[PDB]
This record gives structure tokens, C-alpha cells and sequence, in this order.
């Protein structure tokens, strides 16, 4: 569905202050900590048992940076999300066999991370806008 | 043994067809289980037929007949022969003859590219030929690099490459290519990374196109706004009319359009209608670009046609080239207003003499004072009284540093807000009123 | 006769093959079933759209739970009106009509019901019955694969089939977790989930895997498929009964298929 | 399953939520209504606008229920038995809405308690909310 | 036996853990059924491990392995070994392995208690040693009984045993005890009922503590409100200054505090800020106070520290003795000089800073009804003591003078010769006997049952309706402006007798006619009434006892001037004052030009005006401000004819009282 111009402006303004080098790593670490079965796909990233080990893993931080770059790319093309995420969806579906629900889990974890870093600035309206954003990202990245 | 002759049967030529290996004096086929591009590349290098174009496992080449030698193979790509991977046993399988795997190699491939249903020979709905069959391309992942690669492969002026089929309708048949990923240096379109041939998750509505041009036939202007630099964005590409859709269209591309027309920056995405304009089937969709570019064609990945701007609206643009004294009747006279606690406040005229007037006039730089008016001479102020009894000696440069009763400590009302008339205050009525005296 | 089939005759009869998936494998958690490694798993949808699970056991029958067949039905409802209600999906989305559904005589103690299709399903790489075991693989430590069409970590019915590698747990630990002290006079409703399971001598339990992933609502009826490495055959060791152990209750209760094998054979022979 | 460390983290997090619980629950309900409009179909008699008094009262009730569950974290199926029967039979709330509300509560806690929403505490709170949702939807 | 050996497994040390007994060479456990401290004592004595600290039976030390030996052991305590009580068989049991019984013995636990990081040796965070390592105590279920047990266990004052660590931070290490349930008499904290050692979900922010004090170093006071008992509550407990968190702080706990300080009841959970107060990081947290407690220290489970009062404010309060008024020097009950107790000191009030709103609040608070008049200039006598320089900015509807906003002035306001006096309505003084004219007379000619009902408060003809609280509100019957006195009764007019006509009666007549406060007797229809004697307090003549109506050389009176000039060298110069509404008021100077002065001068009786002064030339006046912005035309006979914002509701102050200067 189309996103309203006010929601687009709020999303872009909130994403402008997002630390690209750290927010994605935070989201990926929180995903691997809260949902431990997501650590199955990152068995090559080293120690992933302790939550401190997951959050402090340099490979997890780098992959979170890449994930957040992909989110930024999908944000720049919010209206054409299937096209920009077609290759990533194919990669996750075939080479990695990542369940589509893991994308929604990572989206919700990212929403929680954004709320955590932005405090009261993450108002219910901008949260709804980002929920639409992450739902679109997960749908475009699935099947 | 090391004497296993391998042949391809019923696939047009020697390099394309269903795999068939001769072992133990009998010819046997190969299963399609866990069959990917690595196994196809191994097969192609076995026959010295080059790279692996694709693979087929649905027995499209034809039903086989014989002992299927291989069922499951774990090939990383670099093998001296097909009989080197983890073939999980020889002859053992769980297939039937309907699961036999084919392969199409580069040397025997008849791959070709063409453009159909376009304004010129360098634009339209791109199509590719696979297994002698012409099919279209889905537009997912189809970026400007893919457009440039296709333009170079076809061969015609490719200075400006634009995605999006020009006025082209949906194709027919198969979608042989999808999610093309080119870095812009591949000699052809099939050397790029993409999905398996035939396998896709699109429909014919999303048929990818291309617009190869040298940049001399791309024109843009604003129509319907009367002036040259206000109105909807009309697009002329290869003598074809068009209008810009507002999907992914902010102010950043609007100022790019304005700069291209040469009318400063962009003000708003709206205009006052002057005349009616026609509606064109094709549209210009702008994904995103930085906004500092000197022209609209010069920023990355702008789609020209190929989609319907029905859910969205036409893109409009209108370029840039389409302490204090209050209520005193002057500058150095009026109610003495002080600021405190984020609110403007007044000073009660209790024991307000000419010393306080001198202090407040010199603090404001208005020289000395002529009068110390009371009883709200310049109107009653609207703000809590801060100072009540001013005991300034007439020499200090600030009013708040005097012997007052403290901020908020008062027993007065706003009906007696203190006011002063400094010497520098001037009034005109010919008579001029300076230094508290009227004169010619 | 063709592949995925064997000839049962000393004119002849060609029947399906016991649990020999085309590509064998190796629900809150992951393990997306991308390769279709669980052909026996079937999706059962009730009248009010609660997806559940059922397991192919032969070419025409399916094992599920009586609690699954009684969804959107009265406690006194018989088996005649249950059959028209259920819609059954095998394979990708292949809808299969249900000729009749027969409940277990002790469906309050053995949560099993059988589903008989109108016609024998076409066995292929995505539809293939699992084989009822000849041994007891429910011995502690055995790891079985539990496919599932039930809910996921978001409590949304999973779009794609998933599976988990759940190891069977000590029985006494399971009753101690759900009931009180494995003795009738001290058992109390101590389930960490509100509802309590049907635990008896006919059911075993399989705990969460190493990633704290378990079976949630809608996973009931899904076979506890056990891979027998000796003969490379997949055996439905148990049918999941207590699916309400999403991640709170550490054990899912699976009714042993060996305990019900005599009854299912007597049924699969009217 | 809630480990003793997870129960400790949940108890600490809800204790430092403290008296702000009512408006935390109101904000969580508002975030659920805005982000997920499909959850508004269970409150047809509610004023769903921002700053509503009825939504604030229901959020206070929800937060009181969650506080009771935290205090009885070892006996949640009994502490939430009446709520379990309610949500499972009278309202017939689908469990996906419970997961949405759990996510919105987590977002509210993250927005209001950033210094204490550590990954371990976030995981523990998610486990506790999953336990509450499973208890409430068990009889569904 | 003599061949059976037993051990304790998985308990940290050899004197704690699961009970395991060897029989037929097999290690077996013991049920928790009918297991209590007697069995634990027997087992601990048998192992030479001392007494039994506690017993556990839910397999808290883990689930044992092997055959359960005993199920229902009946042990009275004095047994040589465990395998000597009656039980019900050797290996017969309706048990599981979740019912293994475990004991903790005295010499294994080696328990001790101490207080760490407090303001005194008997306050702060409570720390218990268990199995050689120190651990804190969770404050869940921690109340005054637990604190009393702990304080008496450490052997130091137990007069008041509060909870909560005084200022100690979170402890480090284990948290052993939780939900300690003491009755207040146990020898030590671990003989009480509590959760098993280490089994809880408490963080270290919930560390419990005590404050063992001998009821002598607890101090409470209010600071920052300009009086002894109005302001922010500031508790001083063992030299540690702290405040009270206002979570669950209403008028009940506020009343308890006020009674503790000795200032009657609590009126307001706030105060007028006079001075700032020192910031204190420790707080007092009250759970619930009944309201009848003689002191705040007698409330139930008041924590002294140990929590954070972040989203709650300091407890503010204003007791009903901040400004507690009283009327002294008045012969009748509800009149006299105003004296207001600023906390503990009685002092008078100057007449220049007591408006009719403040007097109405005074009369209402003192249960004296409405105000009749304000008498300035020390009418009821010169008050000895001090004069409060506070100007009461009363709105007029406040229940007490304590709630009135107050604007103190630095300079002295006046001498004791200008003490304000207030006369309220309820002058009845009835106890049936009634007191008027200084005589205690006895009142049934017109005494109905409604009069008896009103007399609720505990020949005059009371007319009570049975609802008003006081007999003063009852309309009582007991009976230009210069000439013969005429009274209207029974539809006919008649004169009033001059016999026994005191000055008080003439003043009452003049005030009732609304044209003076006093009067004089002058020489000259039938005569209706005679021998009229008015007491002090009634503003009307018909509340004065007299001879009965006898329809059958009379009271010619000349009321005083309604307008007078005060504080002047002569009688035709000074601050202008007028009489209206019962009290002598003043006239503000807003637009006070020479026409107003001319009108005033010709109303006083002397000649023309000279200069109309402004801004209290002769000083601030008494009573309220009646007239302001008077637009006299210069020809009005009296000041009452000129248009103005007449009779109250004037925004002027007493600093702007107008004045005139007339010819002598
Ligand atoms: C939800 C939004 C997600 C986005 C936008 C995203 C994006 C990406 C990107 C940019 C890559 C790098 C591709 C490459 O290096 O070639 C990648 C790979 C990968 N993704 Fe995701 N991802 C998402 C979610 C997930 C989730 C939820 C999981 C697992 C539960 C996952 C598992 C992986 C793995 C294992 C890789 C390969 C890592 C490697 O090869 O070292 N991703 N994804
Ligand atoms: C952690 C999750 C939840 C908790 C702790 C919770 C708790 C409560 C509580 C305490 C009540 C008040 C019952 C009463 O006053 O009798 C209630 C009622 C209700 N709940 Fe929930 N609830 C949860 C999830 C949900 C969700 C996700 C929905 C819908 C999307 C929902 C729908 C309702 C409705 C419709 C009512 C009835 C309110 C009314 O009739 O005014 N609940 N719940
Ligand atoms: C089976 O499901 C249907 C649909 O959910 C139930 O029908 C609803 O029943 C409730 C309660 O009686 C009504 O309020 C709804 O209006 C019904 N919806 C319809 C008829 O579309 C039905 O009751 C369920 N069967 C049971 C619970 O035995
Ligand atoms: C709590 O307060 C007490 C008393 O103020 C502190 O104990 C004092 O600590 C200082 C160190 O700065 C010593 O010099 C004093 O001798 C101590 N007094 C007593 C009576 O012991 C105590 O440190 C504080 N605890 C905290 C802040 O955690
Ligand atoms: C697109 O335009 C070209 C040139 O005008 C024309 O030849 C072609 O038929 C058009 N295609 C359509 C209308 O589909
Ligand atoms: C626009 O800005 C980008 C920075 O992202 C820069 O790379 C590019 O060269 C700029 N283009 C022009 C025309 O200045
Ligand atoms: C200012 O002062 C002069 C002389 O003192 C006087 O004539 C004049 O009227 C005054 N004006 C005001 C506005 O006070
Ligand atoms: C179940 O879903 C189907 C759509 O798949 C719908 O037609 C039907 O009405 C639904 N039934 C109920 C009871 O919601
Ligand atoms: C049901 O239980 C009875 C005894 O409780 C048993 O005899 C019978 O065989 C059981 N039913 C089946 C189908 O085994
Ligand atoms: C206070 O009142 C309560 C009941 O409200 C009573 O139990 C208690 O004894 C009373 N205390 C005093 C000191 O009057
Ligand atoms: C009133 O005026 C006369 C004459 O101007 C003067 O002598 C007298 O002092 C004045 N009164 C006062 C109180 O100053
Ligand atoms: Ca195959
Ligand atoms: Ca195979
Ligand atoms: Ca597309
Ligand atoms: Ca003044
Ligand atoms: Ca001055
Ligand atoms: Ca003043
Ligand atoms: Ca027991
Ligand atoms: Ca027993
Ligand atoms: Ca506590
Ligand atoms: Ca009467
Ligand atoms: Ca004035
Ligand atoms: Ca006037």
C-alpha cells in the first residue's frame, strides 16, 4: 500500500539521525538474543551463546551494518520494494533457507531498537509508519 | 576406468541436451536432484563447450531410457569430471526417467537479445531468446546498469541508458530472465548474476524495458502553468510525449527539474492551472537521486514508461522563477518592561522617581530622562509585576541591580505600571520634541 | 509400476512406499521446509479457520488428534458431521476431500483420530505417507523431526511449512512438569500453560531443541518423524497431542504411535 | 520458558516501570491500535482516539494484570485464569493480536526505559510477554 | 541399625543438602510427607551437624536418584537417628523424586546477621551470612515485624524498628532470604517462615534493611513555609536529613504529621513557599496510615530510604495552625481584636492589612458566621506582643486563614494603637440560659422544637428553621437620618422611648439605618416601645431586649457623619474615610481630582477645598476600600451621589487612600 507523505517525511527524518554503523548491529544482536533459533544461520560468526557475546561480536556488527544499509536502500525506494529486494529475497529463500517470519521478527526487533535509541521521539504515529515500512520490507523480502 | 564417454541427446546440438553417461557398457542419464549451475558448469567443461548457460530438470529435453548413474551430487564447481563429487553411490538412485536433468552450454547456446514494440530500435520492451524461444524480462532488480549492459549488447548509441519500456504492452510466452544484477562491464546480459532461466516470481505486467539513447533526443519542459517554469513536468523522449508521476518524487528531484530548466530552485510541488493538457499513456517514474544533479536524465535509475501512475498522481512543480519600552509612541518612551522567568513583566511606579528614569534610560542607551510617568501612562501592561519599589541612585547602568523588593514581591497592580520619557525620545507634529521640550 | 511405489504381490497391486522422502531433511523456531522434506505432513483447516496438522500414514488415511477434529464442534458431536467440516491440504496446496473421520474409542485418553480420504492420494515428491514404526523409537534421547503448519513466534499461522528437531525427554520429568508428582493422589494442574495435556502410558514427551524452539497452536497431529539410519526409513514415532506448549511449557506431549498401531490397522481394514 | 535469570530481569524491569504502568499500558494500547488497525475490531465500543479516557483506563487494567502476573510469575496460569477464560471464550481474541500487543508493550518500555532495556532484559521481557500471551490464549 | 550410613548431597557443604540413606548398598532419599523441623533436627543431630536451621522437601537441592526409603516419618525431635521413627515401611512410599527431603544444619550454614553502610551501627542494609558467604535480604514481604526481629537479634534498641536501608546502596553478592514472615518474637530472622535460601527473583535494588532506634533520635519537622508547621515535611532520623515521598500521601498521613507536631488538623497538601530547602537524596515511604496515629512513626511499614522517589514529589503540608486566628478583648463571643498565631506565637494584625475577605475567612474559620464589621484603631483594646506585617490576600472563600495567600512586607506596618478588630454575627452566647447585656438570664413563650434542635450548636423570640448550625444564624427578635425615632409595628408607626437609652442603642440604630456608626441624643404619633437596651453585636434594633409593645418627649437622635477625615492636623484635613456596610472604609485616589475634594469638604460641613491629595498622604486607612474612581461633578451634596465603583470590589490598595484639605 502507498505510504502517506507525512509518514514518509517522519520516517525519513527519524532515519536521518539513525547511526548506520550501530543501529543495524544492535537490531541483529537483539534478534539473535531474543530469538535464539536465528543464531542457526550465523554459526560462522563465532561465539553466540551469551547475549554480551552476541552484541559484542564484530561479525554480527558488520552484518547488522549491511542489513541496515539494505533497510536504507529499501527506504529510498519505499514505493518499489519488491524490485529492490528481489535479489535479497532470492538469496534468503534459496541459499540460506531463512523463514519469512524471521524477517518480520527482525523488523519488530528493529522497531524496538529505534524506540530504545530515540526515546519519546518514537511516537505512536512514527511507530505506525515504521511498522508499515518493516512490514513492507518483510513482505518484499519473502517468498 | 577413466574411459566414460559423455553425450548430450535431443537438445538441438552436442553442447545442449539431456546428459547421458556411458558406464559398464550402457548409457545412463543423470538425476536433477540437487542440480544447480555448478553441475551444469562441470558438464559444460567436460565437453569443452564453455560456460553453463542454464540447466533443466523437468525432462523438457525428452524422457530418458537407461540406468541413471547419478542421483545426488555435491559439486562446488571445480571438478575434473562429473564422476568426482559426492555422488552417493553409482547406479543407486530414487528417480524415474521423468526426472532426467538436461543442460545448455555456452558454445551450443543460441542466446539472443532484441527490442520489440518501442518508439525506436534502441527502446521498447526487452526480450531474450532461450532454447529458441523469445521471452520477456521481469523488471524486478532491473537497474540502469542492466539497461547499459543490454544497450551495449544490442549495439547502438548508449550514452544515456534508461530503464522502463516505452509505451510497450505486456509480452507473451515465458519470462526467461529475472532479477538481473549487472555491474555494467558484462559483454552480454546472461553473463550477469540473476535467477535461474525461466524461474521467476513476476508477471508479464512487470516486463522490463530499456531506452538506449545518446542524450540528444531527451527533452523536458513544464506545460499548463502559463510560464515556462511552473506546471506539470512534461517529458519528451525519442519524440514521445509523457508526464512525470509523483511516485518517489519530493523536492529533491523538483529542484533538479528547475535547474535543468534554469529557474533557480524548487518552491512547491503545485501550480495554478492556466490551460488544459492532454494525458499520455506513458509516464516517468523517478526512483531516487541525490538532487544536486544538473539535469533529470543525469541522476541514477529513472524509469520512463512501463508502469501505470493510476494509484499515484501527476508530478507538479512551481520553480523559483515563476529591558524595553512598550506602547510609547516612539523609541525612547513607554512603559518600562522587564523580562524574567520567560515572561515579559512590568515595574510598579511605587516610589518611582527621576533616578530610576535615568537608570532605565541609560541602560537602553536613550541618554538621560525627562519624565517619570506613573499610573500606567502608556497603557496597562499584561504581565506579572517583578519589581515594586525601585531605589536606584541614578548612576548604575542596570535596573535589575537596584534595591528592589525582589522578583515577584509586589503589592501593586498593572493600573500603575511605571513609564519613562527619555531625552532621546523624539516626536513630530513643524515642531520636533527632543530633550523633553518642543521646538521648531 | 512407477517410482515412489512398490508392488505388493507374490493382476498385481502397486501400493505406496513407507516414508522414503525424495529429499530427506537433516512451530516457533526455524528450519524452513524449503526442499519439501516432509511429504507426510498435511494441513487441516477447521470451519472457523484454525489451521492444524495431520500426518499421512498410508495412501488413504491420516493420523491427527481428536482435539483437532473437535474444533468448532460440540463436545457431544459425533464423527459423521465432523468430516464435512474439515478441509485437508497435502503437498503444496493440494486439497484432498475427506470421505470419513473416525475417532479413537478412548479419545479422552488417547488423543487420536483417523481421516480417510475420498480417493487414494497420488504419492509423489511432495505427498508421501510416513510408515508406522515396528519398534519403539520413543526411548529417551532420540531426536525426531516435527513438521508443523501451526503458529510461529508471532502467533501467526506459518505461511510455509517448518520443522524442528525435538529430542524425546524423560517421561517422569514430563509428568512432573505438567502434573504434580507422577502419583495419582499428588498430581495437580501445574502446567505452565493454562491447559493441561493428556499424559498417560500411551503418550511420550519431547522437549525443546537447543535453540528453545518448540511447537505451538496448530502443530497438533504432526508426526514425530524419526529417521532410522539402519534402513533409511522414516517412522511416525508419535503424533503431537499437546501443541499448547509454544515456548512456556518445556515439553510437548506426543501420543505413541506404537500404542495405537493395532487400532489404526484394524481401522485401515474397516 | 522463563529461566530464573529471565524472571529476575522481568521483575526488575517491571519494578522500575513502577507507577507509570497505567500510562505505559495506555500507550501500548494506542500503539497497537495505530500500528495494527486489525486489533481495533475487538473494541467497537471504545473511543480509540488519541488521549482517550476509556483507552487509558483499559491500559491501566492491562498493566495491573501484567503486574499481577509478574508478582505471580511462578503461578501465571492461576493468576491469569480469569483473563485466560475471558480472552479465550468471551472475546475470542486471536493470539496474533496478543503478540502484537506484546510487541507494542516492548516498544513502549524501550521508548520510556532506554537505559534499562538491555538485550538480556529485552529478551526476558519478550519471554514473559510470550508466557502471558500463551497463558491467555491457551484455551483459545 | 549400626550398619546404615547417611550423607547430605548437593548442599554446598557436608551439613546441608538432600537426605540420602544407604540400605542394601543402595543410596536412597526420604519423602517430604509429614516432614517438619523435628526430622531436620534429628538428622542434623545424627550427623553431628548441630541443630536444624531449616528443612526443605520439594527437592530444592535437586532430584535424587535411587529408591525412596521413608514416606510418613513421625519424629518428635528426640531421636538418635532418622531410621528410628515409626514411619510406615522400609521402601513403601506414595512419593516421587520431586519430594526428596533436604535439611540445612547449624554448623553448616553458620548463620549470622549484620548491618552494613548505615548512618549508625544499627541501621542500613541488612546482610546475612549463609554457608560462609555474606548475602543481602530481599525487601519483598519485609515489614516492621521482620525489622523488630532483626533489631532484637542484633541486640540493640528495638523501640522503633523501621524498614528500608537508610542510605546504603545495593549490596553485592547473594540474596539469601526472601518473603521473611516473622511474628515479631522469633529469636533470629531465620527461625521465621521464609522462602528457601537463594530461591527468589529479587534484584539487589530490593535489599532490605532496618533502622533500630530507641524512639528518641527520630525527628520530624516542616521547613520552607514561613511557619513551624506549614511546609515540606523534612524527617531527621539518626542525624540523616530526608523528606517524605508523597506516594500514597493524602490528608490522613498529613493529619498524622500535624498531630505529631501539635498543630491540629491538616488542611492542604501544599504550602506557600517562603524559603528554599536543602536537597536530600534519602526519602521516607509511607505504606498506609490510619489517621488516628499520635505520630508518623507509629504507622505501618514506613520505609526510611531504600527506594527512589523519582516520579513523585516531596510531601508538602499546611497544618491548621499556620495562621490560626482568635478573637480576644470582646465582651460578646464572636467579636474582638484579631490575634493570629504564626505557628506558635500570638500577635495582633494591623488594620491597614486586613480586608473584608480576610475578616470573612476569620469569622468562618472560627465558626463565627459572617463578618458584621471591621473596627480599626484598637477598638477592643491595645494588644500586647507583636504585630504581624503580613497582608492577607484572602479571596474570601477559604476555609481557614492558613489557606489564604499572604504577602508579607519588610517594614513595620503600624503601632499597637491600630490593631484590627472584627465583629462576627454569632453573638448569641446561649448555654436554657442566654447571655446579653452581661447578665445570665434564662430564656418557652416562643421556644419551639426547631429552636431546641438548633441549640446542634452544642424574652428573646428565636425563629430558627432547624437547619442552621448556630443560634446566631437564627433571625432573633427581642424588641436625612437625623430626627425623631419612629418604629413600625402591627401596621402602624410610633415613637421610641428615650428612657434607659444608652450610646450603644443609638449606635445600633445608626448602623441599621446605614448612615453612621455612633450617634447622640437630642431634645425634641403614639409610642410603641420604651426602655430599649441593646447589647453589643446586633446591627439592628429588633435584636435588642426591651419592654413589651405598649401602644400608648421621645428619642430624637442625630447620627454621626457618614464621612470623616482621619489622621489630620484639623477636622477639615486628612485622609478621607467613609462609612458603609458596617465598617469605616477609605476612598482610593483613582481620578481623585479637586471636584471630589470639594464634594467631601462641603459634606463634612466646612468650606471649600484646597488640595486633593494622592497615594495615602496621611497614611493607610482602616477597613476596606469602598469608593474609587469617583467622578464627582463638584456640586453633589454628598459623596454618595457621585458615580463610582461604589461599595467594594475595588482593585485599589490601602497605599492609594485619597485625602483632602478643606478650609478651617
Ligand atoms: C529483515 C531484513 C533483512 C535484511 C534487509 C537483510 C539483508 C541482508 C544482506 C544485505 C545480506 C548480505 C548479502 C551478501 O553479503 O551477499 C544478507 C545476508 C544474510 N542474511 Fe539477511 N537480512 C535480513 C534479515 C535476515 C534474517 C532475519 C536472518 C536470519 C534469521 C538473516 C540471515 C542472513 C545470513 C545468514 C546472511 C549471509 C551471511 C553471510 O553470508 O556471511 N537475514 N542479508
Ligand atoms: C498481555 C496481553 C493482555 C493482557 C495482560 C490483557 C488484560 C486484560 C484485562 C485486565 C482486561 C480487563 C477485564 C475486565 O475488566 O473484566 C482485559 C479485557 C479485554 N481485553 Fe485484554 N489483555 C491482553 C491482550 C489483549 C489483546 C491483544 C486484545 C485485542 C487485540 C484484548 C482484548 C480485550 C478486550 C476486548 C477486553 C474487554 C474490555 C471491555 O469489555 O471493556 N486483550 N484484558
Ligand atoms: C464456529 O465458528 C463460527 C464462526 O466463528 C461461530 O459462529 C459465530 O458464533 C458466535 C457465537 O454464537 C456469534 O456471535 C457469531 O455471530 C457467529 N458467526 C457467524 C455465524 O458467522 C460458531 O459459533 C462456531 N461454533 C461453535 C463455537 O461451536
Ligand atoms: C550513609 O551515611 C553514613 C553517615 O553519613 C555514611 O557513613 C559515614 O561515611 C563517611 C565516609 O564519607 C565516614 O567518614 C563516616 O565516619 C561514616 N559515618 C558512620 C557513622 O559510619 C555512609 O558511608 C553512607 N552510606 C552510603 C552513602 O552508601
Ligand atoms: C510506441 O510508439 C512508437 C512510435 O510512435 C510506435 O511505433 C509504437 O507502435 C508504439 N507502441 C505502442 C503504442 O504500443
Ligand atoms: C552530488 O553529491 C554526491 C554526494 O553523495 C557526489 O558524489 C556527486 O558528485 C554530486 N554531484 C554533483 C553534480 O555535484
Ligand atoms: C514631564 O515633566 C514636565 C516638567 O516636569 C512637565 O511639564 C510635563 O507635563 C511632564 N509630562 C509628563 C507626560 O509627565
Ligand atoms: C475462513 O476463511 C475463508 C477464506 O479462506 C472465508 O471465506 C470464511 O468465511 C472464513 N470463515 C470464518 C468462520 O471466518
Ligand atoms: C480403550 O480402553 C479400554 C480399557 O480402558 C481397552 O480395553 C480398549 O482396548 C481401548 N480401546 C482401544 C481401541 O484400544
Ligand atoms: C486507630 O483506628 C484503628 C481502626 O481504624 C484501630 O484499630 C486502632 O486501634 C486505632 N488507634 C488508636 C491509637 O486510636
Ligand atoms: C492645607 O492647606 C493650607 C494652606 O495651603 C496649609 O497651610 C496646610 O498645611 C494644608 N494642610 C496640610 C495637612 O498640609
Ligand atoms: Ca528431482
Ligand atoms: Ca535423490
Ligand atoms: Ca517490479
Ligand atoms: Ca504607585
Ligand atoms: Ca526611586
Ligand atoms: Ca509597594
Ligand atoms: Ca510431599
Ligand atoms: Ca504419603
Ligand atoms: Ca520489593
Ligand atoms: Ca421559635
Ligand atoms: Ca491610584
Ligand atoms: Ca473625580
Amino acid at each position: 500500500v502507498h505510504l502517506t507523505p507525512e509518514e514518509k517525511s517522519a520516517v525519513t527524518a527519524l532515519w536521518g539521525k539513525v547511526n548506520v554503523d550501530e543501529v543495524g548491529g544492535e537490531a541483529l544482536g537483539r534478534l539473535l538474543v531474543v530469538y535464539p533459533w536465528t543464531q542457526r544461520f550465523f554459526e560462522s560468526f563465532g561465539d553466540l551463546s551469551t547475549p554480551d557475546a552476541v552484541m559484542g561480536n564484530p561479525k554480527v556488527k558488520a552484518h547488522g551494518k549491511k542489513v541496515l544499509g539494505a533497510f536504507s536502500d529499501g527506504l529510498a525506494h519505499l514505493d518499489n520494494l519488491k524490485g529492490t529486494f528481489a535479489t535479497l529475497s532470492e538469496l534468503h529463500c534459496d541459499k540460506l533457507h531463512v523463514d519469512p517470519e524471521n524477517f518480520r521478527l527482525l523488523g519488530n526487533v528493529l522497531v524496538c531498537v529505534l524506540a530504545h535509541h530515540f526515546g519519546k521521539e518514537f511516537t505512536p504515529p512514527v511507530q505506525a509508519a515504521y511498522q508499515k515500512v518493516v512490514a513492507g520490507v518483510a513482505n518484499a523480502l519473502a517468498h | 576406468g577413466s574411459n566414460l564417454e559423455m553425450r548430450l541427446t535431443r537438445g538441438g546440438n552436442m553442447c545442449s541436451g539431456r546428459i547421458e553417461i556411458k558406464f559398464q557398457g550402457r548409457w545412463g542419464t543423470v538425476c536433477d536432484d540437487n542440480f544447480n549451475i555448478d553441475h551444469a558448469s562441470v558438464i559444460c567443461r567436460q565437453l569443452e563447450c564453455g560456460s553453463a548457460v542454464s540447466f533443466s530438470g523437468s525432462s523438457n529435453f525428452g524422457e530418458g531410457s537407461g540406468p541413471i548413474w547419478f542421483d545426488d551430487l555435491i559439486c562446488n564447481g571445480n571438478e575434473s569430471a562429473l564422476w568426482n563429487c559426492k555422488h552417493q553411490g553409482w547406479g543407486k538412485h530414487n528417480c524415474d526417467h521423468a526426472e532426467d536433468a538436461g543442460v545448455i552450454c555456452s558454445k551450443g547456446a543460441d542466446l539472443s537479445l532484441r527490442l520489440v514494440d518501442g518508439v525506436t530500435e534502441c527502446s521498447g520492451r526487452l526480450e531474450v531468446r532461450f532454447q529458441g524461444e523469445w521471452g520477456t524480462i521481469c523488471d524486478d532488480g532491473w537497474d540502469s546498469y542492466d539497461a547499459a549492459v543490454a544497450c551495449k549488447q544490442l549495439g547502438c548509441p548508449t550514452a544515456v541508458t534508461a530503464i522502463g519500456r516505452v509505451n510497450a504492452s505486456k509480452g507473451f510466452g515465458h519470462i526467461w530472465l529475472d532479477s538481473v544484477s549487472c555491474q555494467g562491464h558484462e559483454p552480454a546480459i546472461w553473463q550477469c548474476k540473476h535467477h535461474e532461466w525461466g524461474k521467476h516470481y513476476c508477471n508479464h505486467n512487470e516486463d522490463a524495458g530499456v531506452t538506449c539513447s545518446d542524450g540528444s533526443d531527451l527533452e523536458l519542459r513544464l506545460r499548463g502553468g502559463g510560464s515556462r517554469c511552473a506546471g506539470t513536468v512534461e517529458v519528451e523522449i525519442q519524440r514521445l510525449l509523457g508526464k512525470v508521476c509523483d511516485r518517489g518524487w519530493g523536492l529533491k528531484e523538483a529542484d533538479v527539474v528547475c535547474r535543468q530548466l534554469g529557474c533557480g530552485s524548487a518552491l512547491k510541488t503545485s501550480y495554478q492551472v492556466y490551460s488544459k493538457i492532454q494525458a499520455t499513456n506513458t509516464w516517468l517514474f523517478l526512483s531516487s537521486c541525490n538532487g544536486n544533479e544538473t539535469s533529470l536524465w543525469d541522476c541514477k535509475n529513472w524509469q520512463w514508461g512501463g508502469l501505470t501512475c493510476d494509484h499515484y498522481e501527476e508530478a507538479k512543480i512551481t520553480c523559483s522563477a515563476h529591558l524595553r519600552l512598550v506602547n510609547g509612541g516612539g523609541r525612547c518612551a513607554g512603559r518600562v518592561e522587564i523580562y524574567h522567568e520567560g515572561s515579559w513583566g512590568t515595574i510598579c511606579d511605587d516610589s518611582w522617581d527621576l533616578s530610576d528614569a535615568h537608570v532605565v534610560c541609560r541602560q537602553l542607551g536613550c541618554g538621560e530622562a525627562i519624565n517619570a510617568t506613573g499610573s500606567a501612562h502608556f497603557g496597562e501592561g499584561t504581565g506579572p509585576i517583578w519589581l515594586d519599589e525601585m531605589k536606584c541612585n541614578g548612576k548604575e547602568s542596570r535596573i535589575w541591580q537596584c534595591h528592589s523588593h525582589g522578583w515577584g514581591q509586589q503589592n501593586c497592580r498593572h493600573k500603575e505600571d511605571a513609564g519613562v520619557i527619555c531625552s532621546e525620545f523624539m516626536s513630530l507634529r513643524l515642531e520636533v520634541f527632543y530633550n523633553g521640550a518642543w521646538g521648531t | 509400476c512407477k517410482n515412489y511405489y512398490k508392488l505388493r504381490t507374490e493382476l498385481p497391486e502397486c501400493e505406496a512406499v513407507c516414508g522414503k522422502p525424495k529429499n530427506p531433511a537433516n512451530i516457533l523456531g526455524g528450519h524452513l521446509d524449503a526442499k519439501g522434506s516432509f511429504p507426510w505432513q498435511a494441513k487441516m483447516v477447521s470451519h472457523h479457520n484454525l489451521t492444524t496438522g495431520a500426518t499421512l500414514i498410508n495412501e488413504q488415511w491420516l493420523l491427527t488428534t481428536a482435539k483437532n477434529l473437535f474444533l468448532n464442534h460440540s463436545e457431544n458431536a459425533t464423527a459423521k458431521d465432523i468430516a464435512p467440516t474439515l478441509t485437508l491440504y497435502v503437498g503444496k496446496k493440494q486439497l484432498v476431500e475427506i470421505e470419513k473421520v473416525v475417532l479413537h474409542p478412548n479419545y479422552s485418553q488417547v488423543d487420536i483420530g483417523l481421516i480417510k480420504l475420498k480417493q487414494k492420494v497420488s504419492v509423489n515428491e511432495r505427498v508421501m505417507p510416513i510408515c508406522l514404526p515396528s519398534k519403539d523409537y520413543a526411548e529417551v534421547g532420540r531426536v525426531g523431526y516435527v513438521s508443523g503448519w501451526g503458529r510461529n513466534a508471532n502467533f501467526k499461522f506459518t505461511d510455509h511449512l517448518k520443522y524442528v528437531m525435538l529430542p524425546v525427554a524423560d517421561q517422569d520429568q514430563c509428568i512432573r512438569h505438567y502434573e504434580g508428582s507422577t502419583v495419582p493422589e499428588k498430581k495437580t494442574p501445574k502446567s505452565p500453560v493454562g491447559v493441561q495435556p493428556i499424559l498417560n502410558e500411551h503418550t511420550f514427551c519431547a522437549g525443546m531443541s537447543k535453540y528453545q524452539e518448540d511447537t505451538c497452536y496448530g502443530d497438533a497431529g504432526s508426526a514425530f518423524a524419526v529417521h532410522d539410519l539402519e534402513e533409511d526409513t522414516w517412522y511416525a514415532t508419535g503424533i503431537l497431542s499437546f501443541d499448547k506448549s509454544c515456548a512456556v511449557a518445556e515439553y510437548g506431549v506426543y501420543v505413541k504411535v506404537t500404542s495405537i498401531q493395532d487400532w489404526v490397522q484394524k481401522t485401515i481394514a474397516e | 520458558v522463563l529461566s530464573p535469570a529471565d524472571k529476575t530481569n522481568v521483575k526488575a524491569a517491571w519494578g522500575k516501570v513502577g507507577a507509570h504502568a497505567g500510562e505505559y499500558g495506555a500507550e501500548a494500547l494506542e500503539r497497537m491500535f495505530l500500528s495494527f488497525p486489525t486489533t481495533k475490531t475487538y473494541f467497537p465500543h471504545f473511543d480509540l482516539s488519541h488521549g482517550s479516557a476509556q483507552v487509558k483506563g483499559h491500559g491501566k487494567k492491562v498493566a495491573d494484570a501484567l503486574t499481577n502476573a509478574v508478582a505471580h510469575v511462578d503461578d501465571m496460569p492461576n493468576a491469569l485464569s480469569a483473563l485466560s477464560d475471558l480472552h479465550a471464550h468471551k472475546l475470542r481474541v486471536d493470539p496474533v493480536n496478543f503478540k502484537l500487543l506484546s510487541h507494542c508493550l516492548l516498544v513502549t518500555l524501550a521508548a520510556h526505559l532506554p537505559a534499562e532495556f538491555t538485550p538480556a532484559v529485552h529478551a526476558s521481557l519478550d519471554k514473559f510477554l510470550a508466557s502471558v500471551s500463551t497463558v491467555l490464549t491457551s484455551k483459545y
